[PDB]
């Protein structure tokens, strides 16, 4: 797995590969690793597939209850905190999860890294999963807060791509999302074999 | 430890060595391993001293209460069943190899084995404890259907003497008991009274 | 060290068509180097529209299928309608996760019709990760079956080939072929192939013989 | 693997299946497990395949040197001694489990030889993961002094028992019949297992596979 | 890996902490803050195992704030340090121990400035200066060499900077920036980050 | 049970026209020691159903106690419903699975035989809750030594007479006595038909030791 | 597992009067790709090739030490080595290390230098030989490879059909293995020529 | 395994069961555990089949050569000494519990035990192997000084039968050998010829 | 912990290596050199276990120099790489294995520039660029992103600097300076250290 996200002037970009593995066996090339928590909040999945899916689906349940009870959207901070507090109790029991919670709330674009070790941290950019080291290199050399929208899409797509090239455990397609002030949109799904043809030393 | 009991027409004979060990130190050379559970029901104890004492005390209590309630002497099979229930339920926490033997008016002389693990089986005669390994052959060649009380006492004393000669973990004196409708008769064979069989020194 | 698990073999497969689903399995039940029986199918009818294939530890396969059956009746009693294929899949995910720390050692593939009458396949890992697939192999010989399906149903790695819809008749030929190939190489796959075809008319059953060694 | 042997009225019948495995996958469907020792002596092998091949080859070779020297047909005892002394020396690290049979100046002889170097001289033996299935057949049906065809039937029945009941065993039945007068190496004897037929055709025409680079190198 | 440092002068306590959050071979954040405001005149600096650190510090923080709301006035630094210690020590042999190392810095109207050190076992020591982390091994002797009890706040910031420069020179980990704060009779003041 | 103590070896079963036959030797072994040489490892459950057990004998006695009390409870109601062989097999599967799932198994492998409504029933349950039905079954070394012979006969002739099934069981018991070092040549045969459950024994197989003079 | 540290896959396949041998091109260390043009198939004669999968260091050592032995053999004997004889030479080399083996499992593909008869075999890491009349596979996706070969291979294929079959068997097998791929190379060996191709393949 | 040998005036009797096991599978049900080492010297073997076969073969070789060199029949004590030297020297690598018995013109019938570890002791009678545990009592109660050959054969057959009944690891047939100045007489007790003692039913 | 990198262009090979020698929590040297001159046109860059690294590299170096003295001309880069490999592989299963990872860079009169990668198992790969160490995980994708085979030597030094700046930003270890050298037709040239 490789996932990434970053905040910039026009919101937050979120991207992921689509491979799943069981040891060295490729179990799928078509996994959706970006989960729709609500129309203005996304979660990303890396680590154990069951663990990520279960806990982020539970997060989605809780956020919706919160909305019904309080008559307003949950903040990115509060949503990331709910998830952190849920998993904290299971530390040391073998859950494997690394997630980015990505939204836009009253404080503007929001991005938090949350994992099964207990970490919860806000930041400008993150990458998570076995391919993250490769994505960081390319994302870091191209990132700017003042990226234009299309340049931001290009960077996210290229960083994931380069991670799928070096990391045996990442591949399939690059799926890209953009969190804007009025909601997230699905931007593109590009097979890595088609991106190979296109790119670009 | 070596323990043994044998059925005859009208009762039972029980026997044991008298050695308690920790490793190869003898902590008691004259242990009494035949313990009365009711007027005419005894158990022979092997394995852990702590475990078999705790279990025998608990069964004595259970059987005593049961007997007062029913207003009748208890069945030997009831004593065996109570041992079995406790030895089976706590089989992971006990080291206990038991023989229950006695007399009651309904079924006469009876011998039950409750080996480690907590199974229960009625037998004509039973042997147990670590020393019993060395007398399987002997008891199998020497047992006869229809032995008298006096023959069961000799058979038992002989078997135990043989086990005690060979098993470092058995020894001391031989304690015997005979149980019948008329009551319980206990005795000890010591020193020169223990049956004797030569060491086969070289011709 | 008592182990509460043993591996009992079994290969499962499901294919989604435009108006059908297939769920197929071999009928061998094994343990160690021995065969328990040659007539132990790994497919179970859940509703008129849904079949589940289960392989792995047979003690868990039996338990889990009986749990699913009880849950389907509970659902029907509380909601006044049969569970859809999609709802069965979502529910199974939660039942598997409930044992996250002492898992059901079972690989599950659901095959059925969705609410539009179209073929639907869902595949699962032992702790309840799942997704919808077009086709999927599971169990002992899955690594042998999957690539050929990728190629022949997915058209992968092929140039200048029309991507036509999958007919039932072709899907059937593929199923029998891949199990026959698996029976050559996987020691656990053998005896017979049981095929369930789910359509709007109901569920019908074909069986075909495999090598017995 | 299922291997077996029997002493019959006039000789030896050896038998073997033809499956080799790597883990729980079939690597060879038609492995030959009945190995030449000398013209009058053969040996079935079970266990580690490289060890059975190399061990039987070495002994066969040393026996040929022996017979070249003596000018006489070798004895089954001599093969037995040579095998067991080598296996003992290696302390079970050479994973060869053998059924050795032949006919020499003193008649028919059959031995089982184990990896640690023990041997048993017996009128019927079995080895391999199928050996208990094959042994059940023998215990139920062996008689002394069988005729050739009875003995052949019995050995193939025993191998078949292993083939069908042991996941380690499969494919064909090979037999080797050794008497004073005859050596019949019957490979295959029976083919009770057959791959099913292919229902669809996947004959991919030229250009189906996309090619990045090509180089033709002409030869003489 | 995490560095905390505190220097107590006559009427102030100066504290600093690294701003790195790391995971495996990467820094994942370079503007991390390891300080928690407990009250107007108390900071708690917390490092250790992931999850434990924030869960523990925020629990203490909420309870210190609760005390203020219930009673109309704040806990003293000493009372807050002992509260913090009771909790850590009570959890030590429980099913939920917290693997955290701490400094507590404060200023009391009547007792003046205070700096407390606590390890994960919940041993509590008052000190004129202290530090946690592997970085402490390279800096404590620098503090022993140059600290005096009447040290002015200017010179404390210089002494702090000598310590942080030593980590740049000699420490194997990349800790390029630090949060710096001071507490005195007028509360908690943010100073410029010290950066390389 | 974490550690089995006194144990029984193989149990065999085969279906025939009108019934089922099961067989088991009368030995409780204590490691290699043939310690209790006259114990029955077969139970009449009710009129239509019988059970044989391999493994820990104290655990078998417990099951016998529990299952015996369940049939009694049911007979008290006198309501025209009885547990079928299949229902008993189901109950057993649940009980073993449940004990496995608590990490405290009953250390047994069982063979359930029955006859109800014109149908022979033969089922297997092991200590992990693995269960299934088949025309013949064999636990322990029987799985390696007896089951190959049972299945080979059943392929040439799937429908056996009672006397054919009984002769086949005796041949298997002989092989087991030759090749299993925890067997014993004193066994019982239990049969279930329309007429109920009959347990016969103690029985012995004849044996042949001619090979002792063929060191060949 | 030692054999999966580098990953990799080789296979060989028999046709009418021709043979084919193919390999993936990745050199990697656990998850990390290092290079995408690593050689695993080596000429041992004009019409005789050996393919090695397993631990990359032993792939190279075995190829090199085998070539030492073969060169000496050919200089001393009058002639080019026969396929069956190469197999034996390799078996002997591997079994010399029976108690500390090379972690490689080769396949051989070639035509007899005089008769041009097709030959394929594989060996395990201690030198047990297996000759077949259809195909052989070795590497971290052997189950995937068996499934493709069993389903696609047919007897008496001409060079063009042999090429399509081995190529489709390789591409689709390695696409189910995380640590094999990054390209496929295929050699087709005929009496009068060798054809070498690299395939359009996934690079993830 | 159960093995036994007994001295009488003029010779020895040796006996063994015939079972070879791996775990609880019987790999040979008619094993011959009494192996001739010279014309009137046998060994009874227990423990590892591989080890005891290797050691017996080596001692046969050594004793044969020694005997030709001296031009005399070998001493029973010499055979025992050769076993002992090899079993003691290689005690960490062998699992071998041996009885050596035979006849020579100098000392008559002799029985030696070489148990695991490689000590050597002469005895009136000896038992060994795992099944021997179950007959210590029996042999101790039944042994009498001055038994005839025929009594030694019965004593041996009885002891072995009892062991074979109780020990899962022993069984099959009873092989017996008597050795004296006149030679070696071997026999097999099988099936109904094996001594029989009831199971004690109620 | 140790970082090596190489970038091969049309007629040169550029190489760099960190200059830290570390021990436990401290840098013990900040001007360490991890490059060994084998011949006029060959550099061997060696990292790994202490003792093994210098012992192995200097043995290879002395033997390459010996070959020159015996024969009057130098080994080629490719021959030296294969020599290095034979030695490492031959030791792998011996009583004296060497736990080292290497790059070999060179320029041959007839074959042009070459860069070879070797791991401790002695797998040998020719590459257009390569890197060793934990730092490789953060820099190989930057090389994949921007490398082209005709890259000029100026741009190679820029590309190198992007890689090294990424370690400063993102890597948890403090690697503040790097040795840089280039090899071409005219031999081995020292470039300025790149430092932060
Ligand atoms: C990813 O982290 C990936 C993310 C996941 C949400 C798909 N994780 C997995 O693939 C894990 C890795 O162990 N595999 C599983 O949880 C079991 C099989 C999944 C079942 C499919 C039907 C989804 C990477 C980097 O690990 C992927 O290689
Ligand atoms: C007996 O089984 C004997 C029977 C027992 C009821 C008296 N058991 C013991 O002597 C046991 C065996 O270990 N010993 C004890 O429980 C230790 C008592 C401990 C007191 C101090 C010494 C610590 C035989 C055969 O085991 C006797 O050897
Ligand atoms: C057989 O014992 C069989 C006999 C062997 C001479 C073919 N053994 C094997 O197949 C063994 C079992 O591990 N496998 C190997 O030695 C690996 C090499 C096989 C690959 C080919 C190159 C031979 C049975 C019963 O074990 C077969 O399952
Ligand atoms: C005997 O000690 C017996 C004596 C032996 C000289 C025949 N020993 C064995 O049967 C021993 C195990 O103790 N078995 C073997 O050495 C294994 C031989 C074959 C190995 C393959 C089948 C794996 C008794 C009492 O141990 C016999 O039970
Ligand atoms: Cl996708
Ligand atoms: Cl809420
Ligand atoms: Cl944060
Ligand atoms: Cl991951
Ligand atoms: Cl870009
Ligand atoms: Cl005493
Ligand atoms: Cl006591
Ligand atoms: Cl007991
Ligand atoms: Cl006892
Ligand atoms: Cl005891
Ligand atoms: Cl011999
Ligand atoms: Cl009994
Ligand atoms: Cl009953
Ligand atoms: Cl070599
Ligand atoms: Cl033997
Ligand atoms: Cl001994
Ligand atoms: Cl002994
Ligand atoms: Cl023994
Ligand atoms: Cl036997
Ligand atoms: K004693
Ligand atoms: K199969
Ligand atoms: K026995
Ligand atoms: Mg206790
Ligand atoms: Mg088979
Ligand atoms: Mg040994
Ligand atoms: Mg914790
Ligand atoms: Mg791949
Ligand atoms: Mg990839
Ligand atoms: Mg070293």
């Amino acid at each position: 797995t490789t996932t990434l996200a970053f905040k910039f002037r026009h919101g937050v970009i979120v991207a992921a590969d689509s491979r799943a593995t069981a040891g060295a066996y490729i179990a799928s090339q078509t996994v959706k690793k970006v989960i729709e928590i609500n129309p203005y909040l996304l979660g990303t999945m890396a680590g154990g597939a069951a663990d990520c899916s279960f806990w982020e689906r539970l997060l989605a349940r809780q956020c919706r209850i919160y909305e019904l009870r309080n008559k307003e959207r949950i903040s990115v901070a509060a949503a990331s905190k709910l998830l952190a507090n849920m998993v904290y109790q299971y530390k040391g029991m073998g859950l494997s999860m690394g997630t980015m919670i990505c939204g836009w709330d009253k404080r503007g674009p929001g991005l938090y890294y949350v994992d099964s070790e207990g970490n919860r941290i806000s930041g400008a950019t993150f990458s998570v999963g076995s391919g993250s080291v490769y994505a960081y290199g390319v994302m870091d050399r191209g990132y700017s807060y003042d990226l234009e929208v299309e340049q931001a899409y290009d960077l996210a797509r290229r960083a994931i791509y380069q991670a799928t090239y070096r990391d045996a455990y990442s591949g399939g397609a690059v799926n890209l999302y953009h969190v804007r002030e009025d909601g997230w949109i699905r931007v593109s799904s590009d097979n890595v074999a088609d991106l190979h043809e296109k790119y670009s030393g | 430890t070596t323990i043994m009991a044998v059925q005859f027409d009208g009762g039972v004979v029980l026997g044991a060595d008298s050695r308690t060990t920790t490793g190869s130190y003898i902590a008691n050379r004259v242990t009494d391993k035949l313990t009365p559970i009711h007027d005419r029901i005894f158990c022979c104890r092997s394995g852990s001293a702590a475990d078999t004492q705790a279990v025998a005390d608990a069964v004595t209590y259970q059987l005593g209460f049961h007997s007062i309630e029913l207003n009748e002497p208890p069945l030997v099979h009831t004593a065996a069943s109570l041992f079995k229930e406790m030895c089976y339920r706590y089989r992971e926490d006990l080291m206990a190899g038991i023989i229950i033997a006695g007399w009651d008016p309904q079924e006469g002389g009876q011998v039950y084995s409750v080996p480690m693990g907590g199974m229960m089986v009625r037998q004509s005669f039973a042997i147990g404890g670590s020393g019993s390994s060395y007398i399987y052959g002997y008891v199998d060649a020497t047992y006869r259907e229809g032995m008298t009380k006096e023959e069961c006492l000799q058979f038992t004393a002989n078997a135990l003497a043989l086990a005690m000669e060979r098993d470092g973990s058995s020894g001391g004196v031989i304690r015997l008991a005979a149980i019948a409708e008329s009551g319980v008769e206990r005795q000890v064979l010591l020193g020169d009274q223990i049956p004797k069989f030569a060491v086969a020194t070289l011709p | 060290r008592f182990s509460p698990y043993v591996f009992n073999g079994g290969t499962i497969l499901a294919i989604a068509g435009e108006d059908f689903a297939i769920v197929a399995s071999d009928t061998r039940l094994s343990e160690g180097f021995s065969i328990h029986t040659r007539d132990s199918p790994k497919c179970y009818k859940l509703t008129d529209k849904t079949v589940i294939g289960c392989s792995g530890f047979h003690g868990d396969c039996l338990t889990l299928t009986k749990i699913i059956e009880a849950r389907l009746k509970m659902y029907k009693h509380s909601n006044n309608k049969a569970m859809t294929t999609g709802a069965i899949a979502a529910m199974l995910s939660t039942i598997l996760y409930s044992r996250r720390f002492f898992p059901y050692y079972v690989y599950n593939i659901i095959g059925g019709l969705d609410e539009e009458g179209k073929g639907a396949v869902y595949s699962f890992d032992p702790v309840g990760s799942y997704q919808r697939d077009s086709f999927k192999a599971g169990g002992s010989a899955s690594a042998m079956l999957q690539p050929l399906l990728d190629n022949q149903v997915g058209f992968k790695n092929m140039q200048n080939v029309e991507h036509v819809p999958l007919s039932l008749d072709r899907a059937m030929r593929l199923v029998k072929d891949v199990f026959i190939s698996a029976a050559e190489r996987d020691v656990y796959t053998g005896d017979a192939l049981r095929i369930c075809i789910v359509t709007k008319e109901g569920i019908r059953e074909e069986t075909v013989s495999l090598r017995k060694d | 693997t299922t291997i077996a042997g029997v002493v019959y009225k006039d000789g030896i019948v050896l038998g073997a299946d033809t499956r080799a495995t790597e883990g729980m996958v079939v690597a060879d469907k038609n492995c030959s497990k009945i190995h030449f020792i000398s013209p009058n002596i053969y040996c079935c092998g079970a266990g580690t395949a490289a060890d059975t091949d190399m061990t039987t080859q070495l002994i066969s070779s040393n026996l040929e040197l022996h017979s070249l020297s003596t000018g006489r047909l070798p004895r089954v005892v001599t093969a037995n001694r040579m095998l067991k002394q080598m296996l003992f020396r290696y302390q079970g690290y050479i994973g060869a489990a053998l059924v050795l049979g032949g006919v020499d100046v003193t008649g028919p002889h059959l031995y089982s030889i184990y990896p640690h170097g023990s041997t048993d001289k017996l009128p019927y033996v079995t080895m391999g993961s199928g050996s208990l299935a094959a042994m059940a057949v023998f215990e139920d049906k062996f008689r002394p002094d069988m005729e050739e065809e009875e003995a052949k039937n019995l050995v193939s029945e025993a191998i078949a028992a292993g083939i069908f009941n042991d996941l380690g065993s499969g494919s064909n039945i090979d037999l080797c019949v050794i008497s004073k007068n005859k050596l019949d190496f019957l490979r295959p004897y029976t083919v009770p297992n057959k791959k099913g037929t292919r229902l669809g055709r996947y004959r991919c025409e030229k250009g189906t596979t996309a090619v990045l680079t090509e180089k033709i190198t002409p030869l003489e | 890996m995490e560095y905390l440092i505190g220097i107590q002068g006559p009427d102030y306590v100066l504290v600093a902490s690294d701003r790195v959050a790391a995971s495996n071979i990467v820094q994942m954040k370079d503007d991390h803050d390891k300080m928690f405001k407990m009250s107007e005149k108390i900071l708690l600096l917390c490092v250790g195992e992931a999850g434990d650190t924030v869960q523990f510090a925020e629990y203490i923080q909420k309870n210190v704030q609760l005390y203020k709301m219930r009673n109309g006035y704040e806990l003293s630094p000493t009372a807050a340090a002992n509260f913090t210690r009771r909790n850590l020590a009570d959890c030590l042999r429980s099913r939920t121990p917290y693997h955290v190392n701490l400094l507590l810095a404060g200023y009391d109207e009547h007792e003046g400035p205070a700096l407390y050190y606590m390890d994960y076992l919940a041993a509590l020591a008052k000190a004129p200066f202290a530090a946690h982390g592997y970085g402490a091994f390279l800096t404590l002797s620098i503090l022993d060499r140059y600290y005096t009890p009447t040290i002015s706040r200017e010179r404390a910031v210089e002494l702090l900077r000598k310590c942080l420069e030593e980590l740049q020179k000699r420490f194997i980990l990349n800790l390029p920036t630090f949060s710096v704060r001071i507490i005195d009779k007028n509360g908690i003041h943010d100073l410029d980050n010290i950066s390389f | 049970t974490q550690n089995p103590m006194v144990t029984g070896t193989s149990v065999l079963g085969v279906k025939f026209e009108g019934g089922v036959v099961i067989a088991a030797d009368m030995l409780g072994s204590y490691g290699s020691l043939a310690r209790f040489r006259n114990i029955s490892r077969i139970m009449r459950v009710n009129n239509s159903t019988m059970l044989g057990a391999s493994g820990d004998y104290a655990d078998f006695q417990y099951l016998k106690q529990v299952l015996g009390q369940m049939v009694i409870d049911e007979e008290l109601l006198g309501d025209g419903h009885s547990y079928s062989p299949r229902a008993i097999h189901s109950w057993l599967t649940r009980a073993m699975y449940s004990r496995r799932s608590k990490m405290n198994p009953l250390w047994n492998t069982m063979v359930i035989g029955g006859y109800a409504d014109g149908e022979s029933f033969l089922g297997y349950v092991d200590m992990l809750g693995v269960a299934y039905e088949a025309p013949s079954l064999a636990t322990g070394y029987g799985a390696y030594l007896a089951q190959p012979l049972l299945r080979e006969v059943l392929e040439k002739q799937p429908v056996l007479s009672q006397t054919e099934a009984r002769d086949l069981v005796e041949r298997c018991m002989r092989v087991l006595y030759y090749r299993d070092a925890r067997s014993y040549n004193r066994f019982q045969i239990a049969t279930v038909t329309e007429k109920g459950v009959e347990i016969e024994g103690p029985l012995s197989t004849e044996t042949n030791w001619d090979i002792a003079h063929m060191i060949s | 597992s030692i054999m999966s540290y580098n990953g990799g896959a080789v296979m060989a396949m028999k046709g009418k009067n021709c043979v084919a041998i193919a390999a993936d091109r990745r050199f990697g260390i656990q998850a990390q790709m290092v290079t995408t043009d690593f050689q695993k198939i080596f000429p041992m004669g004009d019409r005789l090739y050996i393919g090695l999968a397993g631990l990359a260091t032993d792939v190279q050592t075995v190829a090199q030490r085998l070539k030492f032995r073969l060169n000496l053999y050919e200089l001393k004997e009058g002639r080019q080595i026969k396929p069956y004889t190469l197999m034996s030479m390799v078996a002997n080399l591997l079994y010399e290390k029976r108690f500390g083996p090379y972690y490689t499992e080769p396949v051989i593909a070639g035509l007899d230098p005089k008769t041009f008869k097709p030959f394929i075999c594989s060996l395990d890491l201690i030198g047990c030989p297996m000759v077949t009349d259809d195909f052989v596979v070795s590497g971290t996706c052997a189950e995937q490879m068996y499934g493709m070969c069993e389903s696609l291979w047919e007897p008496n294929m001409d060079p063009d059909h042999l090429f399509e079959t081995i190529s489709q068997a390789m591409l689709n097998a390695v696409d189910r293995d995380a640590v094999s791929g990054m390209g496929v190379i295929v050699h087709i060996i005929e009496k009068d020529k060798i054809t070498t191709r690299t395939l359009k393949a996934r690079m993830d």
